[PDB]
């Protein structure tokens, strides 16, 4: 039965959100369709991956009947997508078909049933708080860098989402590097903390537009949802116990180093040129008001640079992998940075020296 | 390494 | 190990980064990752080689210099002049095999190999001329995606660049189908026609105030301002396209362009993903195209177009359609055809100067 | 289907 007529501008960003959770070889072949269901005066539109799912609502100013089905994603976009600005896209099921139509373009697609289509389990939420898209943007933003990708320690390929007193942080490692980032929501909220996967932080990422509308967190025991608009998403949880940050946080730096964020990154970038292709390792000479970073690969290539900077303490010499410390320095898109230290087998804290709301931690190589 | 956080 | 010059940061990008055109990833050769650098009088010239090409660049040298010759990795030298600050002061000197680059408080110790080493191309010219770049831009434009790629008619990687009268032609064809551009270039030349690499005419493309041409019998020179690029050419029988140009078509097609490619490119998504083909019914001002794939989906478009002749279904491949459309950057495109067997010429329907030949399908 | 030009 299912029908309903809709303006290609109603359905292009749906769509496109509703498609994010899709990988590109689904293992079942309903897991590379989209779920369309009318239900009253809504259209809505499901994209799942077993692990996450995108849900959005589009309102139904047509006639239109209930009903619901399965249709592949890219196909039904890219038909969409194609069609003229404020084209009218008429839609209707033939048996184990749906058919699309819109001027003098018709289009008939396979469905699968909407019995079929996986649901996530239900649950109950334990924290709900509000808060700007920006705000969680730059939460991600600051730290997403520092996630592990494919780690041994599962419960590290993702970050960390915490909630403590008026405060949301979110922390990201890979147990080399670490980032934590803290922002007021202007909320009072109990003490949790839950791990969200990497490709949920992504997807989550991707569903901040902008505004006029704010983000709405609900945090359960195994599961996360974010609605924003007419868009609903949720992830299952990263089952695991998350490192504690507050101990690899250099818990007593004596030495302080300030310089200019950008002359800093520049040495560093060109430093990198002639370190090792596989380690990245650079060398960090610290003395009265000055940095010296060195650099050799295995043809016996060295680069050097020099840096005034303003530091009173030790000389020392500590290694680092530069592609983690430019990661760092590009996070921070700043004017001036601190770096605290300690000894040459202790991570150093890198900070921007105007702001502590994110606080990077990245842990030394020798030599 | 290089040594690890934790 | 005398080699010496300062320049300044902005007079070695664009030439650093044009001489490396050539130079691939993972060269068979370590020196073939290397630019060949040489100090003569109150000139740098630059050179950059994958054996079947090279790019050289001039900089005048305004600065004290000492003369010699060295070859240094290319793009560990590049980063390092492009990581510089802007205006930097870039002092080069030989030290053995290292050479020395140092900029403030900067300094990188490369290492060499010696120029002696370095390969170079052996010729002379038969046919010469000048043209503004746009009209060589224009030309490969409107042709370079007809090439074939990695195909055993090793000449028809490449494209063919003939000369007739007044005129430059290009042209390009993978055996499925072909793009031909004619331009004037305002000289009487000799009646020559050579077949160009397909990593030569994405080199020469790339270097594109005016340009000078000289063809020889195996290689082909371009000067730019202070660039010259040299390739060798393809040794081959490349098609004749006079041949392949529909002789007499009785059917004539015309439609806008944008409306025709946003037709195809939606019938296109429910088309064989392996094979792409599409079906064109035509009849009195009208034109219906159709897909279907594997799954039994199926996309129909109707469009009202201009065309006056026979009835007649002609199955195509998608991709090779919406490539020539997306090549027409025009309002109106006028299609001619024969019959359901043999090839259709697709053109602007205000210009001759580009025309494009596409072979159907059976589907 | 492909048909051949040549």
């Amino acid at each position: 039965h299912m029908k309903f007529t809709v303006e290609r501008e109603h359905l292009l960003k749906p769509l496109q959100q509703v498609s994010g959770p899709l990988g590109g070889r689904p293992t079942l072949p309903i897991l590379g369709n989209l779920l369309l269901q009318v239900a009253d005066g809504t259209l809505s539109l499901t994209g799942t991956d077993l692990e996450m799912e995108m849900v959005a609502r589009v309102a139904l100013v047509q006639p239109h009947e209930p009903g619901a089905t399965t249709v592949p994603a890219r196909k039904f976009f890219d038909i969409c997508r194609g069609l003229p600005e404020g084209a009218e896209i008429a839609v209707q099921l033939e048996g184990e078909r749906m058919l699309v139509r819109s001027g003098r373009s018709r289009f008939s697609l396979s469905t699968l049933p909407a019995a079929d289509f996986p649901n996530l389990d239900d649950w109950q939420s334990e924290v709900e708080f509000t808060l700007p898209q920006a705000t969680m943007k730059r939460l991600i933003e600051a730290t997403q860098f520092s996630m592990a990708h494919q780690d041994v320690r599962y419960y590290l390929n993702g970050m960390l989402f915490e909630t403590e007193g008026e405060e949301l942080r979110t922390v990201a490692t890979d147990g080399h590097r670490l980032a934590v980032c803290s922002m007021p929501i202007g909320q009072s909220l109990p003490s949790h903390s839950v791990i969200v996967p990497r490709k949920g932080v992504i997807e989550l990422m991707r569903m901040l537009d902008g505004g006029d509308n704010p983000l709405r967190v609900q945090i359960g025991s195994n599961n996360i949802r974010a609605h924003v608009g007419d868009f609903i998403f949720t992830s299952k949880l990263v089952d695991g116990r998350f490192p504690d940050y507050r101990r690899v946080l250099p818990k007593n730096p004596d030495k302080h180093l300030e310089a200019g964020c950008d002359l800093l990154k520049q040495a560093f970038a060109r430093a990198a040129i002639l370190s090792n292709e596989k380690f990245r390792g650079v060398r960090l000479y610290v003395s009265e008001n000055q940095l010296k970073i060195t650099a050799n690969n295995p043809e016996q290539e060295e680069a050097e640079e020099i840096l005034d900077v303003t530091y009173s303490g030790a000389e020392m010499e500590i290694g680092f992998n530069v592609s983690y410390v430019l990661d760092v320095l590009n996070a921070l898109k700043c004017e001036n940075v601190r770096m605290m230290l300690t000894d040459s087998v202790s991570s150093v804290q890198i900070e921007d020296a105007a702001s502590q709301s994110a606080a990077y931690v990245v842990m030394p190589m020798r030599l | 390494x290089q040594a690890d956080l934790f």
